[PDB]
RNA sequence: AUGAGUAGCGAAAGAGGGGUGAGAAUCCCCUCCACCGAAUGCCUAAGGUUUCCUGAGGAAGGCUCGUCCGCUCAGGGUUAGU
RNA sequence: GAGCUGUAAGCAAGCUUUGAUCCGGAGAUUUCCGAAUGGGGAAACCCACCACUCGUAAUGGAGUGGUAUCCAUAUCUGAAUUCAUAGGAUAUGAGAAGGCAGACCCGGGGAACUGAAACAUCUAAGUACCCGGAGGAAGAGAAAGCAAAUGCGAUUCCCUGAGUAGCGGCGAGCGAAACGGGAUCAGCCCAAACCAAGAGGCUUGCCUCUUGGGGUUGUAGGACACUCUGUACGGAGUUACAAAGGAACGAGGUAGAUGAAGAGGUCUGGAAAGGCCCGCCAUAGGAGGUAACAGCCCUGUAGUCAAAACUUCGUUCUCUCCUGAGUGGAUCCUGAGUACGGCGGAACAAUUCCGUCGGAAUCCGGGAGGACCAUCUCCCAAGGCUAAAUACUCCCUAGUGACCGAUAGUGAACCAGUACCGUGAGGGAAAGGUGAAAAGCACCCCGGAAGGGGAGUGAAAGAGAUCCUGAAACCGUGUGCC
């Protein structure tokens, strides 16, 4: 019950995807700072 | 069943009374699916007695440990 | 699967089942975490019935709309059982 | 502090003075339905229910606080106490203390 | 609002008979005619995600129309040891 | 304590005074991802091993647990080295791993624009920002002090000193402290030197290893030697004051209960809470609702109460623990590469930081009062722990505005961080109002429908679904004069 985009480009989930952004420091600054503005989707 | 009445069963008599309940549920969604089913307010009655006794069986293991 | 009652979830009732009930085959939906060998085991469990053969679907869900909302439906897993030369799973459609 | 099948006598509105029985209440909007009062005409197109259909004449809701209970030995309008008979709580007349 | 009922509405071949229908240039059938044919044919990718089938529909949408549609709504439909 | 099955319709089928729906305390279940941790991975998924169980003649299938890394404690073994050791294995670990409250506070690093009308320092500014650590608060803390007195005596915060001293291309600007007035108010423990016990080198002695007594100090104290005084019936305490569990009473919090008095008459009206003529209650004239403006209609308010179960505080009992004061001053202690000096950068006689070398004293002893040299005055460094007064609120409860009232007020009064835009970080809207009550238009007529005209409901239908009021631009029909 969601929307997807592109779910067969792989480069696009190695570029902005949830376990590249979870693999650094700055990634994971990415996901609070969406995450305190209520976004309803985290990354790709 | 009401709890009094489960608590006062043994426990291998419980684990008895819980199959037989799924069974006359597996029936009762059959018979909606095809469309011979009046009282539909059975399958949410039946739903929660099996409930009922699952939670008498989880007290009795807990309070044992 | 724990107890095969929990496999088997509802029968199938339409023109292309009942097309395929004479034929002897069955069609079930089935829990969507269920294999081929659970299905086929409840189904000679439940019904004391010999199987032959199982065939497993699985169904995407589809975009509804109630006025302004949207939304999807549930997936579906669904089970063809045909059975052998043996007695008849009575739906009792 | 009215339910239903009680005598009460409507106060305020088109129908004031008159008095009937309490058939249904609905606490979740503090409104009740009282027989005979508050008459309304529905045009209800021919369905299932009703096959030719027509104008119906039936009673509509009225608010709560419109409404008063009669005190059981004058039988003039009263407002309600509550008092604890027999371990159990009984709606007491202040008029007069008589209970309902 | 004005410009203004103005500019647009692009190739490229259609014609008649019948039907349906409140309504037909435009939808269905028939007949003849015409166009592509190292494709405008067959299959099958990437990609899309129900657009597929049946019934209903005439708000909206479809550079005109519409009884039609990739549009709307209800049911359906995808079966592998190779 | 009588209805109920959310929004929220409908349409079925049911539950409930042998007491439901609902509210509060305590529990049970809690799929998959996620620090994610059996391995892998494009987060929401694939693929395993071990033990036990279900099932098959057996293979295949299923269920329940365990299986990451690091750290610590051990236990063994034990690469180099034989032991040892790196390691390996084994165990025991509610260990730690991540999140957040865009707030408050500790530590580290650390801009530029700007201004100085230019630019030379400076200012901006130890700000923005980044990194690490936390706690409900946090470093701060009981004088080798202020300072010059008739001295005060820990720390922190507010007023004042004062926009002063001072620093400043002394220009912009930056910018103190002490005294005085207040808030809160307690100070302690160790090391050292001595006594007793065991061992471990040494030959007994000796001498360190440990454990119990000992003792916390500067107009010096302690040790030490000798006196009284005690080991309780007294004192203290888990908030530092070494350390350390329960039990009873009281007040709260998390549901609730009770709770006075007008249908007054009469007028308009669709409806009375309004007008007029009368009464009542008040520890209650807060507020909301009800067909219009209610103290007396309802929910309520003032005042009284109330808790099975969790919690937050107090008080008492219980519990646990516990000597001080003297005379001396023969002899020992009072915090080691430190206090201070050089050597460089850092910073910037210079000043300090850090490194880079050095290097005392120690009661008849030291350190200070801008330097040095002497007088006097205060203090006792190189060990540790401490509440309160202060800072801020993502949250929860009760309230309050000469605060907004749908272009305002949050970006968001409405399924808003949504719809949309972007590859992504990110950017970011529009949109409230029928009626008191659906009573939301049966039926007739024109029309395929939409939409109308009657009929009917209603106070109103010109209140008929973007349905309160409804301005202007803009678009039309009729007509008096030209």
């Amino acid at each position: 019950m969601k929307r997807t985009f592109q779910p067969n480009n792989r480069k696009r989930s190695k570029v902005h995807g949830f376990r590249s952004r979870m693999s650094s420091k700055n990634g994971r600054l990415v996901l609070a700072r969406r995450r305190r503005k209520g976004r309803k989707v985290l990354s790709a | 069943m009401k709890a009094n009445e489960i608590r006062d069963l043994t426990t291998a008599e419980i684990e008895q009374k819980v199959k037989s309940l799924k069974e006359e549920l597996f029936n009762l969604r059959f018979q909606l699916a095809t469309g011979q089913l009046e009282n539909t307010a059975r399958i949410r009655e039946v739903r929660k007695a099996i409930a009922r006794m699952k939670t008498v069986i989880r007290e009795r293991e807990i309070a044992a440990n | 699967m724990k107890d095969p009652r929990d496999v088997l979830k509802r029968p199938v009732i339409t023109e292309r089942s009942a097309d395929l009930m004479t034929e002897k085959k069955y069609t079930f939906e089935v829990d969507v975490r269920a294999n081929k060998t659970e299905v086929k085991d409840a189904v000679e469990s439940i019904f004391g019935v010999k199987v032959d053969k199982v065939n497993i679907m699985n169904y995407k869900g589809k975009s509804k709309r109630v006025g302004r909302y949207t939304g999807m439906t549930s997936r579906r897993r669904k089970a063809i059982v045909k059975l052998t030369a043996d007695s008849k799973e009575i739906e009792i459609f | 502090h009215v339910k239903k099948g009680d005598k009460v006598m409507v106060i305020s509105g088109k129908d004031k003075g008159k008095q009937g029985t309490i058939l249904a209440a609905f606490p979740k909007k503090d409104r009740v339905l009282v027989e005979g009062v508050n008459m309304v005409k529905k045009h209800s197109k021919p369905t299932q229910a009703n096959p030719q259909g027509g104008i119906s004449n039936q009673e509509a809701p009225i608010h709560v606080s419109n409404v008063m209970p009669l005190d059981p030995k004058t039988g003039e309008v009263t407002r309600v106490g509550y008092k604890v008979e027999d371990g159990k709580k009984v709606r007491v007349a202040k008029k007069s203390g008589q209970v309902l």
